[PDB]
């Protein structure tokens, strides 16, 4: 039987693909929404859905289908979709700091040329670096360093870890910049008179790394026989990101909320 | 000028007086009738089939 | 002068007289046991969308098949509603349109707006397209609504409380109506097309006649200002939507209000009517983005037709009731049905 | 065999609609308002270089089309409504005109177009092009403005107020006195989702343009930042 903590990765590879399944058929499925920031956060929906289903046949793989060959194929799956997933929330970040940056001319056309080449080069590299875990020295064989996570060999998840740092550095000087434009609107606005942008920010831009840094952390210094508890205990904060992003990109706009409480009512 | 803008109110207002005027009763019956009558033509009123209906 | 003023508050007091004289029962009363329509679940079948602004007017031809929708983004694109095939995209030299028509021939278009000129447009041409075939000015005021008479004539309605009769060959203003006191909304051509009703913003509606060129009657039964007009099929009837959420039905017989329209969830004016081929149903679109389809005869309403966002600008009906098409700000025209 | 055409024929003016849209999606439409004696059309003059004075210019490479409302009746209760996509509502204030008191019918009208519902989402721009008459006025002693307004009195000068070089300070309380009467009500029922952008202009000023130019492209960047829940 799958032992203590399989069960984990099976229930929230179900709930993030629940959840991003529904982003993805009311963004992608219901006309309109078809703007270059609906189609980066669809592409994250979608991402995630990946991440999520894979999960869940990795769970059906380990002991129910019981394929040892499916499992490498279904790690290149998770592995691409994580990838993706990051690389549309950098995205998102990248398209809403050019919509703050070309306020006026955001709403040309040479921005769907620039969501098409980034919908285009975060898929590319999320393929590329989901190649990996099948040939390409990941530890078929064993000649190579493996065992960190078994069906990846440690030089790969090293650097898929950094390139998670690449990322998070650019998402947190992006996102220091557009604070300090609500920092400036902010004073503008009280002048006129007689915090929302800080608190919204703490969650954008923080649960992200609470979530991702542990998984990483691991990965960068853990050991090929290091205990396997390790490997599930910080999976979990990982596979939190996929869960809510949804909840932060697509939940709180409120023309997608508003289809999604017709959906729902 | 005000003398002009009387006089013309004051025309107005005899010609809407001196017109004929009947019971809204036969007003509303009159609508009624039409609409009891044109009951059977108009597919918004009750659907028609979509072997006939354009949209179908 | 101050005798003027007497004689014409004693006309006045006269008239209201005879109205309550004449108003010897009242359509709610009448209807209190006429068969309910029930609920109508019309479903939208058809998102023409294309548009690339919000909408603000559209009518169709005499066959119900093609449509013109006229758009505030300066285009005035024909649609083949059987199969959704675009038939025409008529540039507009004006922007902001906010009325649009299609002659009874089929082949002749005309729009208008704050441009103050009743721009028209002929689809038959040597070289297969549409070319500009004459402008009418000298109105100094926004065309509010303009419907044609026929091939050769339109007539038109602006916002400097007067209508205006108009001939395509000249190019001239045969017959000129004035007596209102506000913006004249819109204005709605009878069946016969001899009289022709009119919604002044200052709550007054007067009814003329095209030939004679004088108007005849004048209903103030509103509190606020009117924002669409539409005759009834019969053509002794129309509609009138208001900014006080509440729509009246008036008689060209009766000369007096006899049913209103109006509830208490329901704090939204009404931005158009248009009757339905039979008469039995008054379509309205309100400022809340949700059309109502109101009963002519119980006054209880008779389905929702939400799905549009921000608006509802204006609705249609065919000469066989087969389609409506809702326009609304959101630049989609939903053909429900 | 109709079909065919007729969908061939859909397909080859959806490339012109496409065009359409890539050069109209692109623009900026304005409403410019304000009263008779506000300098409505020397400032559209100045700035240039049927019941609609349609003028385009080009900032930036950005293409701005704002339409004025001359030769049309007063009552702007009704036509206002129509022009609720426009990014920004400039306004044009006849200050110094204390109709024998202008000052207190624009006042009025201000307010009005602040509550309308159709436009809360518009954010409006308020243009002031008589400061020199004004200063004038106040200096000579005639029309002391404190009659007409007695608020005026016991009032303070805003700390936030910055005086320009080479000016009395009675003239700066005053216009900064009119700009806070005026704040105050576009300071209400406002949500945050739209604001008033107060200026000091005159007819004969340059720099007009890029006043708006930035308003619009603050109003933009406002818009965004709210649609993500920023502000
Ligand atoms: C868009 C570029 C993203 C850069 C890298 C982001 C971090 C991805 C980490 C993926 C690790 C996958 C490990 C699977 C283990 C089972």
């Amino acid at each position: 039987s799958p032992k203590a903590w399989d069960v984990v990765l099976c229930i929230s590879g179900t709930l993030v693909s629940c959840e991003n399944a529904l982003v993805v058929a009311i963004i992608v499925g219901t006309p309109a929404f078809r703007a270059p920031m609906f189609l980066l956060v669809g592409s994250l929906a979608v991402a995630d859905l990946l991440a999520g289903l894979g999960l869940v046949l990795h769970f059906a793989a380990v002991f129910c289908i019981g394929s040892a060959e499916m499992s490498l194929v279904l790690v290149g799956v998770l592995a691409m979709a994580f990838t993706a997933s990051i690389g549309s929330l950098l995205a998102i970040t990248v398209d809403r700091y050019l919509s703050l940056y070309n306020a006026l001319t955001y709403y040309s056309e040479t921005t769907v040329t620039r969501t098409y080449v980034m919908l285009a080069l975060v898929w590319g590299g999320a393929l590329g670096l989901g190649l990996l875990p099948v040939l390409a020295w990941n530890c078929l064989d064993g000649l190579t360093t493996c065992g960190v996570v078994y069906p990846l060999s440690k030089n790969h998840l090293v650097v898929l870890a950094i390139a998670f740092f690449m990322v998070f550095g650019i998402m947190l000087q992006l996102y220091a910049q557009i604070c300090r434009i609500v920092c400036r609107h902010a004073q503008q606005i009280a002048l006129q008179r007689h915090r929302k942008g800080i608190a919204t920010l703490a969650v954008v831009l923080g649960a992200f790394a609470a979530c991702w840094l542990p998984f990483t952390v691991y990965c960068l210094l853990g050991d090929a026989h290091s205990p396997p508890l390790y490997t599930y205990l910080t999976l979990l904060p990982a596979t939190y990101n996929s869960m809510i992003n949804p909840i932060i990109y697509a939940f709180r706009n409120q023309d997608v909320q508003k289809v999604l409480w017709a959906v729902c009512c | 000028a005000s003398i002009a803008q009387a006089r013309k109110l004051v025309e107005q207002l005899k010609m809407e007086a001196n017109i004929d005027r009947i019971k809204v009763s036969k007003a509303a019956a009159d609508l009624m009738a039409y609409c009891e009558a044109h009951a059977k033509e108009d597919p918004l009123l009750t659907p028609v089939p979509a072997s006939e209906n354009p949209f179908r | 002068l101050d005798q003027l003023r007497q004689e014409a508050e004693q006309l006045k007091n006269q008239i209201r007289d005879a109205r309550k004289a004449c108003a010897d029962a009242t359509l709610s009363q009448i209807t209190n046991n006429i068969d309910p329509v029930g609920r109508i679940q019309m479903r939208t079948r058809r998102t023409l969308r294309g548009h690339l602004a919000k909408i603000y007017a559209m009518h169709w031809g005499t066959d119900s098949r093609l449509l013109v929708s006229a758009s505030q983004d300066g285009k005035l694109i024909i649609w083949d509603s059987y199969t959704t095939n675009k038939v025409h995209a008529i540039p507009l030299r004006s922007s902001w349109v906010m009325t649009c028509a299609y002659a009874p021939s089929g082949n002749y278009v005309a729009c208008g707006g704050l441009d103050n000129i009743c721009s028209i447009y002929n689809l038959k041409t040597r070289e297969g397209n549409v070319r500009v075939s004459r402008e009418l000015a000298g109105h100094t005021g926004y065309l509010s609504c303009c419907r044609f008479l026929d091939d050769n004539q339109i007539v038109t309605s602006s916002g400097d409380t007067t209508c205006a009769l108009w001939d395509i060959e000249t190019g001239q203003q045969t017959t000129t109506f004035t007596g209102h006191t506000g913006d004249v909304m819109s204005l709605s051509l009878a069946p016969d097309t001899r009289l022709f009703v009119s919604g002044a913003c200052d709550a007054s509606a007067k009814l003329w006649d095209v030939r004679e060129g004088m108007c005849r009657q004048t209903f103030t039964g509103h509190e606020s200002d009117i924002n669409a007009i539409c005759f009834f099929p019969n053509g002794n009837a129309f509609a009138t939507g208001s900014d006080d959420a509440t729509c009246r039905l008036f008689d060209l017989r009766a000369d007096q209000e006899l049913m209103t329209y109006s509830h208490d969830n329901i704090i939204c004016g009404i931005t158009s009517v248009s009757f339905s081929k039979s008469g039995r149903l008054l379509l309205a679109g309100y400022d809340d983005f949700n059309c109502n389809v109101w009963d002519a005869l119980k006054a209880d309403r008779a389905g929702v037709l939400a799905g549009h966002d921000n608006r509802v600008s204006c609705l249609g009906v065919t000469d066989d009731g087969m389609a409506v098409a809702t326009g609304s700000w959101d630049s989609f025209l939903k053909i429900w049905n | 065999n109709e079909e065919k055409a007729q969908r061939e024929a859909n397909k080859k003016i959806e490339k012109q609609l496409q065009k359409d849209k890539q050069v109209y999606r692109a623009t900026h439409r304005l409403l410019l308002l304000g009263a008779g004696e506000s300098g409505k059309n020397t400032i559209v003059k100045q700035m240039r270089i049927s019941g609609i004075f349609e003028t385009k210019f080009q900032v930036d490479k950005v293409n701005f089309h704002m339409f004025d409302v001359g030769a049309q009746r007063d009552e702007r209760r009704k036509w206002i409504q129509c022009f609720n996509d426009v990014t920004a509502i400039i306004f044009v204030v006849a200050s110094s005109s204390y109709q024998t008191n202008r000052l207190q019918a624009a006042l009025k009208l201000f307010d009005s177009i602040w509550n309308n519902k159709w436009l809360r989402d518009t954010s409006v721009i308020l243009f002031l092009n008589k400061q020199d008459l004004l200063a004038e006025k106040v200096l000579a002693g005639k029309s002391k403005i404190e009659d007409y307004f007695p608020e005026f009195a016991r009032y303070t000068t805003p700390e936030d107020a910055t005086p320009e070089p080479g000016e009395d300070p009675r003239v700066t309380r005053a216009k900064y006195f009119i700009r806070d009467e005026f704040l105050r009500i576009s300071t209400a029922s406002g949500d945050g989702r739209h604001y008033c952008y107060p200026h000091f202009t005159c007819s004969v000023d340059t720099e007009n343009i890029r006043r708006v130019f930035n308003d619009c492209r603050d109003i933009i960047q406002r818009m965004h930042l709210r649609q993500y829940e920023l502000l």
